[PDB]
């Protein structure tokens, strides 16, 4: 009952402004109390796709947080992950290798198509996404 | 189930209905049959999906009558969804 | 002696002081010395008839839970008796604070045997005020959440081998449900697996309207129930009633009407609200 409203907002979101709002809200009363981010899944998924940079980094790094409270539900952000992945907006994967390491290591059965995909983006397309990848083989080991 | 022979199951059945229908006559005559058989019953928060806007729903909720209320506030809230 | 420890413990239960805590002390001493469980029992009943219904205490309360103790440490089963019998006698205000604070198994136990009894002598004199007595020794057993599926296993189990009381132990159960939010589901779903449907049958066939109309409000409430493991629950309801694999036509029909009922509560449960208030939780 009481995460109903902002989520009706999250879902019910049109500009700019209230998702920017409403995530701001949300990391705000997500820094104290860290367990109520299980709800914003969907809605997390789908906003993590987004265009606008500031909105699409509020939604990795409250995906990321959502993780380091439970690591059981990364194989449930998988598909929008590997979307982002192999996008063509160019600002989505860019997002996607800056936060790669972390997922590498928070998924940890699906990591060897994660970074599979890492390298085909960067090699077929013209970007270089060495360093990510091989600091999360270095960290992975 | 044929001849459901019970009230609160009729209830049901004709609500069913009522979510479901898109033709307006059909609409007609749930909603009046809903009121025949029911004393006292306002059948506009029965689905709680159907959306009106604010000022609007401050005007329509202002016809004394009942079968009107619920009859123009669903049609209008089904169109609007429907557009 | 016993007056005046009584009129202590209220005075510090009513003022929080310091002046009844010797006597408090003396009288656990004195209630080693005699030993007696129906002595200690007898004390914690004044201590709770009234002294339990001014205020809160602390070393009252100990003091009453130190006696209670004594009078436990023993067998004491006619104690137990006229210690759960007074205790439903006055149930006047903190009566469940005082009676389920033994927290002990045995005594956990006796308290739910007793409550039982007591909810199956409320459905047979169908009495306001033995309901309530009921439904507040439910509450008292709700909140000491140790172990109670033991106990109503057997009490489901006493219930199939009756078909006279059968009715009204099976309506005192489906309330207590509706008032304890259903804390035995997934065992209870799991118990009735091959004969109990035909004893529910038989019992039933006994029953009246009153018993279909106590079925359906007992499918509703258990509708807004089961939230551990409901697919087992929903497998057992369609397989009993489509798949005729239960052991009686009647049986299977039931089945099916009551899951016909069950989606006729969940389309008010999801649909009907209105405007936008708080969601439903089911």
């Amino acid at each position: 009952a009481e995460m109903a409203p902002y989520m009706k907002r999250l879902s019910r979101g049109q500009t700019v402004e209230d998702l920017l709002e409403v995530l701001s809200d949300i990391d705000e009363m997500s820094r104290r109390r860290p367990e109520i981010l299980s709800f914003f899944s969907t809605n997390l998924q789908r906003l993590m796709s987004s265009a606008e940079e500031c909105c699409r980094n509020l939604a990795f790094s409250l995906a990321l947080r959502s993780m380091q409270n439970s690591p059981s539900i990364a194989a449930a952000f998988l598909p929008t992950f590997m979307y982002c992945l192999g996008s063509q907006d160019f600002e989505v994967v860019q997002t996607a290798l800056r936060n790669l390491p972390e997922y590498a290591l928070l998924c940890q059965e699906h990591a060897a198509v994660l970074l599979h995909r890492a390298f085909l983006v960067g090699m077929y397309g013209q970007m270089d996404p060495s360093a990510q990848i091989s600091e999360a083989l270095r960290i992975l080991h | 189930y044929d001849i459901p022979a019970s009230a609160s199951v009729n209830i049901g059945q004709l609500e069913h209905q009522l979510i479901l229908s898109v033709d307006p006559w059909r609409i007609r005559q749930i909603l009046i049959e809903l009121h025949g058989m029911t004393s006292e019953r306002q059948f506009w928060t029965v689905s709680n999906k159907w959306e009106v806007p604010s000022v609007y729903s401050g005007v329509i909720l202002g016809i004394k009558d009942n079968l009107t209320r619920d009859l123009v506030y669903i049609l209008m809230a089904k169109g609007l969804h429907c557009s | 002696m016993d007056i005046y420890v009584q009129c202590l413990s209220a005075l510090i239960g009513s003022c929080p002081d310091a002046c009844v805590d010797a006597l408090l002390d003396t009288s656990v001493q004195h209630s080693p010395h005699f030993d007696w469980v129906v002595a200690h029992i007898g004390s914690s009943f004044p201590g709770t008839i009234i002294s339990r219904v001014l205020s809160c205490g602390l070393k009252d309360f100990c003091v009453h839970g130190g006696a209670g103790g004594g009078a436990g440490s023993s067998g004491g089963s006619s104690s137990q008796t006229p210690s759960t019998d007074p205790f439903p006698g006055s149930p006047a205000i903190p009566a469940e604070k005082r009676v389920p604070k033994i927290a002990s198994v045995v005594g956990i136990l006796g308290h739910l045997a007793s409550r039982h009894g007591d909810s199956i002598r409320r459905e047979l004199l169908r009495m306001f005020h033995d309901s309530l007595a009921g439904g507040s020794g439910g509450r008292s057993g709700d909140p000491s959440l140790q172990a109670t599926v033991p106990f109503l296993l057997q009490l489901a189990v006493m219930s199939p081998a009756l078909l006279g009381t059968v009715s009204g132990e099976l309506v005192d159960c489906l309330k207590p449900p509706a008032v304890l939010s259903q804390l035995q589901q997934h065992l209870q779903g799991f118990p009735r697996e091959e004969l109990d449907n035909m004893l529910n049958l038989a019992v039933h066939l006994v029953s009246q309207a009153s018993g279909a109309g106590a079925y359906r409000l007992l499918q509703f409430l258990v509708d807004t129930a089961m939230p551990a493991s409901v697919i087992t629950t929903q497998g057992l309801a369609v397989p009993d009633t489509v798949r005729e694999a239960c052991d009686r036509l009647i049986q299977l029909l039931l089945l099916h009407l009551q899951k016909l009922v069950h989606h006729r509560g969940g389309s008010p449960g999801e649909g009907v609200l209105g405007p936008p208030p708080p969601p439903r939780l089911v």
